[PDB]
RNA sequence: ACCCGCAGAAGAAGCACCGGCUAACUCCGUGCCAGCAGCCACGGUAAUACGGAGGGUGCAAGCGUUAAUCGGAAUUACUG
RNA sequence: GUACGGCCGCAAGGUUAAAACUCAAAUGAAUUGACGGGGGCCCGCACAAGCGGUGGAGCAUGUGGUUUAAUUCGAUGCAACGCGAAGAACCUUACCUGGUCUUGACAUCCACGGAAGUUUUCAGAGAUGAGAAUGUGCCUUCGGGAACCGUGAGACAGGUG
RNA sequence: ACGACCAGGGCUACACACGUGCUACAAUGGCGCAUACAAAGAGAAGCGACCUCGCGAGAGCAAGCGGACCUCAUAAAGUGCGUCGUAGUCCGGAUUGGAGUCUGCAACUCGACUCCAUGAAGUCGGAAUCGCUAGUAAUCGUGGAUCAGAAUGCCACGGUG
RNA sequence: CGCGGGGUGGAGCAGCCUGGUAGCUCGUCGGGCUCAUAACCCGAAGGUCGUCGGUUCAAAUCCGGCCCCCGCAACCA
RNA sequence: AAAAUG
């Protein structure tokens, strides 16, 4: 099973190369109660 | 702390005791200027050997409710949050939150 | 959060002590103590009935312990024979030989412990938490309390997110150190955490 | 003491034993010998060959590891007579020969560590920082940290070769070099992106982050900068020169093209007026070409095995560091380790024994 | 075609869905993985949204699905 | 308002005017905010005016970093850094290198055999493990229970994870 | 067994980087010799006058005080003389060793303290930065709490000011 | 292979002309500033002077061999 | 006069 390179022809470094795409990208929690944070409408809606 | 802690102090305490008497009547020979040397090299090493959780040394006084040491009071017995705790639910009597 | 506890500002203003003994440095700790084990037995053991508080007197190496209760029905039973035993187990806690008053609190929603405790109840065998508080605060107002703030924290209906929620009717003076605000705070055990239920209820100006 | 440690090793050997197939490999060695018993076996000799010492090596192991069995029981027998009677000889032979069983079971550890060409040479590893900007770097320099207790730990030379340092805080890309016995053997393995989960410093909103950053460990290859191509390898032939110059350049051979006869690659030159210079510089030039050829082909080769890496895709994504739940994931242990600040600090032996099997 | 006689439930029920829309919700792996989805994005170790089980809802020898066309679009408005 | 084509243009370009693909918004007004290297007002040892510091040195202490078998853990702009540890010799203490105990170190429920306690002998780093001398409280138509240890089974403990 | 019991090691590492406290660099001083002012505390498994011996910390000896009475404790800066004459000093006391005293099972990693010596850096501190509006800062001492034992911390009390 | 010019702390430049005695800017490391980073302010480290011989009391400095780079030349036919 | 970025 394939993963489209975002990078293509990797011509060095396999592992690195990866690590420097989409595949392995910095994600982040959307916490609730702080910063980056209000949701208008929750999982569950209003009632 | 942990109940373990709390169990090791009260085992201590029943040591100490236990054993004060004993170990008293050592402590006053070793420091007796006119005694003899080898009854005091004799005292010296039962006290070496007579055991350390009997010594008020290892004797870490704790709280009595909880059972933490740093912040123990000997007028109170207990951690000093706790003390708070019981001053402001009353439970302490003379303890004022005052001024001077 | 943030604020001084209530009744630990007033000690010595308009709140009567709850410990009302003098012991020497020698013998402090090891009293109060005792008294906090009396303290704890009496929770373990009345809470099913109702209870507020208890002032813990001893003169002549001979206590007498004053208990704040709604029902004098289920605390002093169908006869005295309870009440002794209990005296007993006391004792046993203490050292010397124990006694004990009983006091019925006349407006038992005037005084906030056992509202608390009625509101800790409800949270347990499952009810509406809102409504809960919203139906208390309305009962003291009907009993002729001057001014009432109930107060809520944490997980609430099994939320992901703490939720702190308060209720204030009338006036309640926090400030004001000549007035009689009685505070107790009660803690639930629930399902889904703990919720700390915190009640002020203001009593009357002196 | 001592019979508590032979009973830790008799568990060692026997998780090692699933893996390497004690049911299966004595299954193959019962059909092996069902055939080279027989004296009709040498009609065939290529097949034959190649089965003939596959037999023998996989010998090695499972009457061994059955000779293991055998041997701590024995000892362990040997060791209780002695100590009941009080003997003292008896307790000292019940050690010796415990002793052989740990060198077998290393030379069979060390038969993991033997397969593949290169294992005992130096080593290299590169940490490169991921997409995080911040948080990335962070995760970076706290591998490095990692790696360098680990070396620390299993005694090696730890040489920083390159460190670009991250832009706040932290490590963008890192080379060190690490010297010593199978050095490369320990971290061949180790090689992958680690998937780093944290609550971060950097944020001032204080989210969750699910970062990477790739541990790239390779091993230092011989140098071979040229081989010295012998003159019946070369085809050299000479030719005029294209242009003007009367009678002279008209009538000279001094232009010359070589040939590598195996490969078809062609250098000329018609530059200088000697046949001789010529001869040389074009020499120079098709050496110089040949090196581009063998760099290049070398460079292929590379090229196809690190894209067969690259479609194993996620698994790529070796160990999580799931720091804000202590516990810690790698995709081929299936054991978690509660102690973070353990592994942090270069104790990964429960990590490399796992993966590299 | 239809009608007369015979035994016995005998041989004829299941798919789609249950976050909100959109009628119907809880538990077990799972954990921004696998997967979901018409749209607003669920999934980051308590998922009434994944996947299963139990409990439903609504259809019904079906039921979804994509497609196609119109509507809702008063999103080409002569009506408007 | 771009491509291509046309028409116009000396040229610059203008004019007419798409499609594919793509996104779930694109905006408009207004509202609460926050923010402004906008404006106005006021206030704080905020500046100014002053007084001494620290930063340079040695010492105490705490952190980090490296290191160590282990350097318990937490605290991290102010609002972490003589902080939680109002007191790390042992203990504390959580940690490591060893030696040890598995209903547990601490509880409660038993079933029973034995009242607790009192005195000592050796080995070991000690945890502890045996041995030898001394013992037997309140009522009891007095089986026994209240106390204190041993034993085995489970419930369950427990965890400064 | 990420559980517990013990023993030691540690948490006091050490090329460093920082923070926070203290003593410093001097003659408003350093020391020697006379002398003045307290406040606030804390105590009966405790404090411990008097007398004696110790350079001395401390011992013996033997009253009193559950303690405005008995004590811990003389407040120290200040004042009154004497010196030294701006030196790395009669500054500062670090460190490194020696000789002793308590405390506790026990100071070796690991307590102070009595003493003898020793005399490192430092001659007001780069960039930068910090506190404080009057009994305030600045600065000198005195307690206490956690303490067998051990504060430059912290809480407090007072002197100059 | 000819003639000429260089190779100097991590980068680029002097200093070599005429012997003694290593500077400049950027970075590197350390502090500071700021909520942080960048810039800026302060402090510090870093050199067998391409390599090897020689002469010279002594060589980065002079001379020669060797290596690397750059340039010019490499012609009439 | 000075304040680039997250
Ligand atoms: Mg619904
Ligand atoms: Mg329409
Ligand atoms: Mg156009
Ligand atoms: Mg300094
Ligand atoms: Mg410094």
């Amino acid at each position: 099973s394939r993963y489209q390179h975002t990078k293509g022809q990797i011509k060095d470094n396999a592992i690195e190369a990866l690590l420097h795409d989409p595949l392995f990208r910095q994600r982040v929690e959307k916490n609730k109660k702080g910063k980056g944070s209000y949701m208008r409408k929750g999982k569950h809606g209003n009632r | 702390a942990k109940q373990s802690m709390k169990a090791r102090e009260v085992k201590r305490v029943a040591l100490a005791d236990k054993y004060f008497a004993k170990r008293a009547e050592l402590k006053a020979i070793i420091s007796d200027v006119n005694a003899s040397d080898e009854d005091r090299w004799n005292a010296v090493l039962k006290l070496q050997t007579l055991p350390r959780d009997s010594s008020p040394s290892r004797q870490r006084n704790r709280c009595r409710q909880t059972g933490r040491p740093h912040g123990f009071l000997r007028k109170f017995g207990l951690s000093r949050i706790k003390v708070r705790e019981a001053a402001m639910r009353g439970e302490i009597p003379g303890l004022k939150k005052a001024s001077w | 959060g943030q604020k001084v506890h209530p009744n630990g500002i007033r000690l010595g203003i308009v709140k009567p002590w709850n410990s009302t003994w003098f012991a020497n440095t020698k013998e402090f700790a090891d009293n109060l103590d005792s008294d906090f084990k009396v303290r704890q037995y009496l929770t373990k053991e009345l809470a099913k009935a109702s209870v507020s508080r208890i002032v813990i007197e001893r003169p002549a190496k001979s206590i007498r312990v004053t208990i704040h209760t709604a029902r004098p029905g289920i605390v002093i039973g169908k006869k005295g024979e309870d009440v002794e035993k209990l005296r007993k187990v006391v004792a046993d806690i203490a050292g010397v030989p124990a006694q004990i008053n009983i006091a019925e609190v006349r407006k038992p929603e005037l005084d906030a412990k056992l509202v608390a405790d009625s509101i800790t109840s409800q949270l347990e065998r499952r009810v509406m938490f809102r409504r809960a508080m919203k139906r208390a605060v309305q009962n003291a107002m009907r009993l002729g309390a001057k001014g009432i703030k109930v107060e809520v924290s944490g997980r609430l209906g099994g939320a992901e997110i703490a939720r702190t929620e308060w209720y204030r009717e009338g006036r309640v003076p926090l400030h004001t150190l000549r007035a009689d605000i009685d505070y107790n705070t009660s803690e639930a055990h629930t399902t889904y955490g703990v919720i700390g239920v915190k009640v002020w209820i203001f009593k009357g100006e002196i | 003491p001592v019979n508590n440690r032979i009973q830790d090793l008799t568990e060692r050997s026997d998780v090692l034993r699933g893996y390497l197939d004690y049911d299966a490999k004595k299954e193959r060695l019962e059909e092996v010998n069902a055939e080279l018993e027989q004296p009709d076996v040498w009609n065939e000799p290529e097949r034959a060959q190649a089965l003939g010492k596959e037999r023998s090596s996989l010998e090695a192991v499972v009457d061994t590891l059955d000779q293991m069995k055998q041997g701590l029981e024995d000892v362990s027998g040997l060791l209780e007579l002695a100590v009941e009677a009080d003997d003292e000889e008896t307790f000292n032979e019940a050690v010796a020969e415990l002793d052989a069983l740990e060198e077998k079971l290393a030379q069979l550890e060390f038969r993991r560590m033997f397969s593949g060409e290169y294992d005992s040479a130096d080593c290299y590893l590169d940490i490169q920082a991921g997409s995080g900007g911040t948080e990335a770097q962070d995760w970076a320099s706290m591998l490095e940290r990692m790696y360098l207790r680990w070396a620390e730990s299993r005694g090696f030379k730890t040489e920083i070769i390159e460190e670009s340092e991250g832009e706040v805080a932290g490590i963008k890309s890192v080379t060190i070099k690490i010297s010593g016995d199978y050095a490369y053997g320990w971290l061949r393995t180790e090689t992958g992106v680690h998937r780093l989960v944290r609550k971060s410093p950097f944020d001032s909103g204080g989210r969750r982050h699910t970062s990477f950053s790739s541990a790239f460990v390779y091993p230092e290859v011989d140098d071979d900068i040229d081989i010295e191509i012998n003159p019946a390898d070369l085809r050299i032939d000479v030719y005029r020169t294209s242009g003007a110059g009367g009678q002279h350049v008209n009538r000279t051979e001094s232009a010359v093209r070589i040939t590598h006869i195996p490969t078809g690659i062609v250098t000329q030159c018609q530059n200088d007026r000697s046949q001789h210079k010529n001869k040389d510089q074009a020499m120079k030039q098709m050496k110089a070409k040949l090196y581009e050829l063998e760099m290049q082909k070398k460079n292929a080769e590379k090229q196809a095995m690190e894209d067969n890496k690259s479609d194993i895709g996620w698994g790529s994504q070796i160990r999580s560091y799931v720091l804000d739940d202590s516990r810690i994931k790698d995709l081929r242990t299936g054991v978690e380790t509660r102690n973070t600040q353990a592994v942090l600090d270069g104790s990964l032996d429960q990590f490399i024994e796992a993966s590299l099997k």
